[PDB]
């Protein structure tokens, strides 16, 4: 029986920080590029996961276990109806220019 | 471009006459 | 254990009596996924479908009639 | 088409508002609830509460690690026992609000291509019929906030019976706690320990 | 001073820069248009990318490798975990704090309210002796 | 610098000041003081004010305590005196400013104002605590401190563990050996990861075994042994579990023990690198002295 902790909403937490951090930046850069929908989805999508496996070798170290339970869960798909909307904000205001 | 645009860088007031011709109000008719 | 330590390396015999209080499995997938079933069912194909002829209009080809003749007139 | 840089006031205000409006209603609501006590009563009800509440830890923390204490409580316990309205109330009156003053404009162009009947509701204002699919109204940026906004928030930096027989239904669960579960601690911890910190 | 509170400004104002150069180029790539009767991106393309990618590293740098110090000790033998985060496992977690000589259980182990009030007679009295050490 | 709040946020939740030698806690208030003077950013109120009546107690706990009245009549701008902490502060005032009990009485009624619940019951779980705790120099010592403990513990309010951890010293130094065991599993079943009352609980029927019966100690120490790698489950370089392991190991000795002897020295010496302050020194004289 692994044990859990209430340390663990920190960071966990902390990493919606770092990718609600990386999800009003995006859209913006989609907008300056001056793009149609799809392009602009895939566009999202490659730059989004990136960032999620840059997040994983740098913040945490290469180790995405010992940091969250359901670490291979959480860090691709928890949280992604939670920003893709933030993201289709950032995309319309900055398309807007 | 650094150059140039700091150099722009360095309140409505709702004038007409810009608005005119950027609309392609402004026109000459030959009759 | 500065102490305890210390009172576990020597030997201690101290203790006397007191009264002391007197004490004496697929099914979850199979039943969840109806209802992403409904509102799709439901809402979702109100009006809102994808693939029937009406959302191709945008993308329906300029049909070309003439292609070689301009017909200026008055 | 070519929209002349209302950008200024209705945009920014949108945005604006809902960033405002939402802390604002996160104040609101955190004032709203106040507790400051559990009671002013007299001090037994919520002695034996606390007693029922040993009970009930008891069942969670310390029906465990006691092999050889399990019984020697089982005495002891027999004799000694025996929002919506945040949904409702800003969003629904500002859509009256931003159709009030915000209506009869091609506000902006959204990146994606909708569906047609998306194109039905959202130009309330316009009345043309065959404008596009792409256009749309002020309203639908407003559609566009109130689901995306989630962010915004996080990175300003915001976060969120019957007296005695109800006693012998936990009286009853009492004695299920007899032997309804034993667990096997205090016997593998050694297994356990061997098997980790290696 | 430290790089990171630097970056985020130095990425937001570079990114609103890209945004002003952006405002002009493509506000007259339309409004020219007009002139020529509805008639350089790659630089803003190479500077936007140099945005994006210097304010993502501007976030890491607001995430700091943990460093401690010791609570008995009034020297500094600064303690480092050569880590970024807080892990998960009980077990190790409460290792993080038996580095220190603390204890998160806390009142429990002290009993502040026994303790303090012979403590604080007996220690004035105690140091008061001492005032001679 | 921030770093230093760290330590604070310690002492409050852990109250570490408590058991402090008034030498490295003279140093304690004036390192503290220098931070609280100056790094005044990016603290919470609550916060502030938490490490604000720390600083009164610190003082009070040093040897000068005109500073204790500076910084009381400073807090006391804060919901009057009606929280708990302003009783324990008036009390604590009353009883040191002169060596006069008089605010016992003057919290007596309060408890007898408390029979409305005027308070949360963990205020007056704190009366009860610091007003025993003035009837302890009232009556300067004896074994029925605890017997009045049981009129306000098993009577009021058994969750409080702190009040089980204390009655258990009074029982383990000379009262009987085993009640103490009792207690400590009734803290146990308060919090479920007590790491130290692992430790004590393990210690406690190790000295009721050294003056029990040869089967007695070895089903004592054999409980002992479950208790103490019950310790280690919670903890790594945990000193006086894997050190409690390792001392009936040093007793007993048997084969299968003497592998755990290896395992347990190599954590000891982990433990004992010095990663670890102080605790160091006592971990490593039982290493090395046998």
């Amino acid at each position: 029986q692994i044990n859990a902790t209430a340390n663990v909403v920190d960071n966990k937490k902390r990493l919606l920080f770092v990718q609600d951090s990386s999800a009003l930046v995006l859209g913006l850069v989609a907008g300056f590029l001056q793009i149609e929908s799809v392009h602009g989805f895939i566009w999202f999508l490659i730059l989004y996961n990136l960032i999620n496996v840059i997040y994983i070798v740098w913040i945490c170290q290469l180790q995405p276990g010992k940091f969250y339970q359901s670490p291979l869960h959480d860090i691709f798909f928890e949280s992604f109806f939670r920003e893709i909307t933030g993201f289709v904000m950032a995309w319309t205001f900055g398309y807007a220019l | 471009r650094l150059t140039t645009n700091w150099n722009r860088l360095i309140l409505d007031a709702k004038d007409t006459t810009v608005s005119d011709l950027k609309f392609g109000f402004a026109k000459i008719l030959i009759v | 254990e500065w102490a305890k330590h210390l009172l576990d390396t020597k030997y201690i015999e101290k203790y006397n009596i007191q009264n002391s209080n007197t004490l004496p499995m697929f099914m979850y997938i199979v039943f969840q996924g109806v209802l992403m079933y409904i509102g799709y069912r439901k809402l979702n194909s109100m009006g809102l479908i994808p693939n029937a002829k009406g959302d191709w209009l945008p993308w329906e080809r300029i049909a070309h009639y003439n292609n070689g003749l301009q017909w200026f007139s008055d | 088409l070519l929209d002349d840089q209302l950008k200024y006031w209705v945009l920014l205000p949108i945005s604006i508002v809902m960033v405002l409006t939402g802390v604002l209603k996160q104040y609101i609501m955190t004032l709203i609830t106040g507790s400051s006590a559990n009671e002013a009563q007299p001090r037994v009800k919520l002695t034996e509460w606390q007693y029922l509440q040993w009970a009930q830890l008891l069942i969670g923390n310390g029906g465990n690690l006691s092999s050889d204490a399990f019984a020697a409580k089982k005495e002891f316990l027999v004799k000694d026992l025996t929002g919506n309205m945040a949904s409702f109330i800003p969003q629904t009156i500002i859509m009256w609000w931003v159709n009030h003053f915000f209506a009869g404009f091609i506000l902006m162009q959204l990146p994606f291509p909708l569906t047609a009947k998306f194109k039905e509701m959202l130009q309330t204002g316009i009345i043309c019929q065959d404008l596009d699919v792409r256009w749309v109204s002020s309203i639908s940026w407003y559609f566009i906030s109130v689901l995306g906004l989630n962010p915004v928030y996080n990175l300003i930096g915001l976060n969120d019976p019957p007296q005695s027989q109800v006693d012998k239904a936990m009286h009853a669960m009492a004695n299920d706690l007899t032997i309804i579960q034993h667990e096997t601690c205090l016997d593998n911890v050694e297994q356990r320990v061997l098997k980790q910190y290696m | 001073s430290f790089v990171s509170k630097l970056l985020y400004t130095v990425s937001a104002l570079v990114l609103f820069h890209s945004g002003f150069s952006s405002y002009e180029f493509h506000h007259l790539l339309k409004l020219n248009s007009l002139n020529n009767a509805q008639g350089l991106p790659k630089d803003i393309m190479y500077e936007t990318y140099a945005g994006l990618i210097l304010f993502v590293l501007a976030v890491f740098t607001s995430f700091e490798k943990l460093q401690y110090l010791p609570i008995e000790s009034n020297d500094g033998k600064i303690i480092s975990q050569g880590n970024y985060l807080k892990e998960i496992a009980l077990n190790k977690a409460t290792n993080v704090d038996n580095l220190i000589g603390s204890n998160p259980n806390g009142e429990i182990i002290f009993t502040p309210s026994f303790v303090d009030v012979h403590m604080k007679r007996k220690i004035c009295r105690e140091w008061a002796s001492n005032t001679v050490k | 610098k921030d770093l230093v709040r760290e330590k604070l946020l310690t002492i409050m939740n852990t109250k570490a000041y408590t058991q402090f030698n008034p030498e490295q806690l003279l140093q304690l208030e004036n390192e503290m003081k220098i931070y609280m003077k100056s790094g005044d950013s990016a603290l919470t109120e609550g916060n502030y004010f938490f490490l604000m009546e720390m600083l009164f107690y610190v003082l009070v706990y040093r040897n000068q305590d005109v500073d204790a009245q500076v910084v009381y009549n400073t807090l006391r701008d804060r919901l009057g005196e009606n929280s708990y902490k302003m009783v324990i502060m008036k009390a604590t005032l009353l009883q040191i400013n002169g060596n006069d009990k008089g605010a016992i009485e003057y919290l007596e009624n309060l408890l007898n104002d408390d029979l409305e619940y005027e308070t949360d019951f963990v205020t007056y779980v704190s009366i009860a605590k610091k007003l025993i705790a003035i009837k302890t120099t009232s009556k300067n010592l004896s074994q029925e401190s605890v017997l009045k403990e049981v009129v306000a513990l098993t009577d009021k309010f058994p969750l409080d563990a702190e009040l089980w951890w204390y009655a258990s010293e009074i029982y383990f130094e000379m009262g009987q050996f085993e009640k103490a065991c009792y207690c400590l599993e009734q803290v146990l079943c308060i919090t479920p990861f007590n790491y130290a009352c692992f430790g004590r609980l393990s210690e406690t029927l190790y000295y009721e075994a050294l003056r029990s019966k040869k089967q007695t100690k070895t089903e004592l120490l054999e409980k002992a042994l479950k208790n103490a790698l019950r310790s280690v489950e919670l903890s790594e370089l945990y000193l006086k579990g894997w050190a409690l392991v390792n001392i009936i190991s040093r007793e007993l000795g048997r084969n299968k023990q003497n592998d755990l002897i290896k395992l347990s020295a190599s954590k000891l010496k982990e433990i004992s690198a010095k990663s670890n302050n102080k605790d160091k020194i006592t971990a490593e004289l039982i290493l090395n002295k046998i």
